[PDB]
């Protein structure tokens, strides 16, 4: 006779729980529901006040208008430069912004500092402490801050590596540039761009600049002719112009990458733009078996696996060829079957990977 | 040793309001929701 509690409390319990399980969802989506009446309203940076009201401002989307303040509006407030809220029709302000522009991870790559730290890629210890000191360190000593640091050599061999490892040492946002999207086509798009890149980071300082192997957007060109190369030049030239210009690394500091250093603009090179070329010499047999040590035995291997004498046959290569040595044997490990690489898996490898190169 | 069960009964017509009231609250805003939608 006693069951109906549970048919009564087993209906109300989920029932009365059901209330806002159901309930929640309605106002929320009716916010959106709701929010389909609220409308987009134009964007623009104050390019100047004519009148306290009268402002001149080129629209963020196009060209410039004569407009009128609107309300909540402060005249005082309301400034060069700085980004409203813009109407569609009336085309007044219909806002004052805050500001900031572009792809900050994509156009802008924004990651900050680096993934491992200097000593995971050491045995490019010279550039290491030297790049740092550099570096790094300007920043904290008061007592010319540098200008540029440009890699060569081959990349990635902790060499692209080096700059994270390098802007995991500062704390700087490390803000990455391949080139060309910096002008791909885009007719335009060069100092919005490198200066997004440049005032991003100068308001964001610390950061990092790392531009990558610039020789589309670097170096002297060709018969310096036009291809677009006028396109180029001015590119190669907006950072000459922050560069040679007044324009300082306050916080925010430019690695210049290349992997081949001679592949770039004399004018470039110079200090006011950079006071640093950086070489990324192969590891010796030391450094080899340095790096060796570092990047091969860090992946599971025995003491069977054959330490030095890989590294005797190891010669002219570089970090990653390194782990090379290392995931080439790592296909005759998964081969042989070796979490732990032996030393069979190795010297394959190794001269295997001295084979196609040096 | 009946009363609750006379009691938990009349809970339910009551308890059955929130749900059958909510009901109409779904439907009220489930058409706003298809409306502005669709």
């Amino acid at each position: 006779k006693l069951l109906e509690h549970r048919r009564y409390d087993d209906q109300l319990k989920q029932r009365r729980q059901n209330i806002r399980d159901l309930e929640k969802l309605y106002d929320k989506t009716e916010n959106d529901i709701k929010a389909l009446q609220s409308i987009g309203q134009l964007i623009g940076e104050v390019m100047k006040e004519l009148s306290e009201e009268k402002y001149i401002v080129k629209a963020s989307s196009g060209p410039r208008y004569i407009v009128g303040v609107r309300n909540s509006v402060d005249r005082s407030k309301l400034k060069k430069g700085v980004r409203v809220t813009l109407d569609i029709t009336t085309l007044t302000i219909m806002r004052i912004l805050p500001r900031e522009t572009d792809p900050l991870v994509y156009n802008m790559t924004s990651f900050e500092q680096g993934e491992i730290t200097f000593d995971g890629i050491g045995g490019l210890t010279e550039q290491i402490r030297e790049l740092r000191e550099v570096i790094e360190l300007p920043l904290k000593n008061p007592e010319k801050p540098p200008k540029g640091v440009l890699l060569y050599g081959p990349p990635g061999t902790g060499k692209t590596l080096l700059a994270k490892a390098v802007a995991a040492t500062i704390g700087a946002n490390f803000i990455f540039s391949p080139a060309s999207g910096i002008v791909d086509k885009y007719i335009g798009e060069s100092a919005r761009i490198i200066r997004e890149m440049f005032a991003y980071a100068k308001e964001h300082e610390p950061c990092i600049i790392f531009m990558d192997e610039v020789d589309a957007i670097g170096g002297r060109r060709f018969s310096e002719g036009t291809s677009a190369d006028r396109e180029i030049q001015r590119t190669l030239m907006e950072l000459l112009t922050q560069m040679d210009g007044f324009d300082n690394l306050g916080q925010t500091k430019i690695i210049m990458a290349t992997n081949r250093p001679d592949t770039l603009d004399p004018a470039l090179l110079r200090p006011g733009r950079l006071d640093r070329k950086v070489e990324i010499p192969l590891p010796n047999e030391a450094g080899r078996l340095e790096i060796f040590k570092i990047h091969t035995a860090k992946v599971k291997k025995t003491g069977e696996f054959d330490f030095e004498a890989a590294v005797k046959m190891s010669d002219g290569f570089n970090g990653a060829d390194i782990r090379n040595c290392a995931t080439e044997a790592g296909f005759f490990a998964i081969r042989d079957d070796r979490d732990h690489i032996n030393p069979d898996d190795l010297m394959k490898a190794v001269r295997k990977v001295a084979e196609v190169k040096k | 040793m009946a009363t609750l069960e006379e009691l938990d009964a009349q809970t339910l017509p009551g308890d059955d309001e929130l749900d059958q009231e909510i009901l109409n609250l779904s439907t009220q805003e489930l058409q706003t929701r298809a409306k502005l939608l669709d």
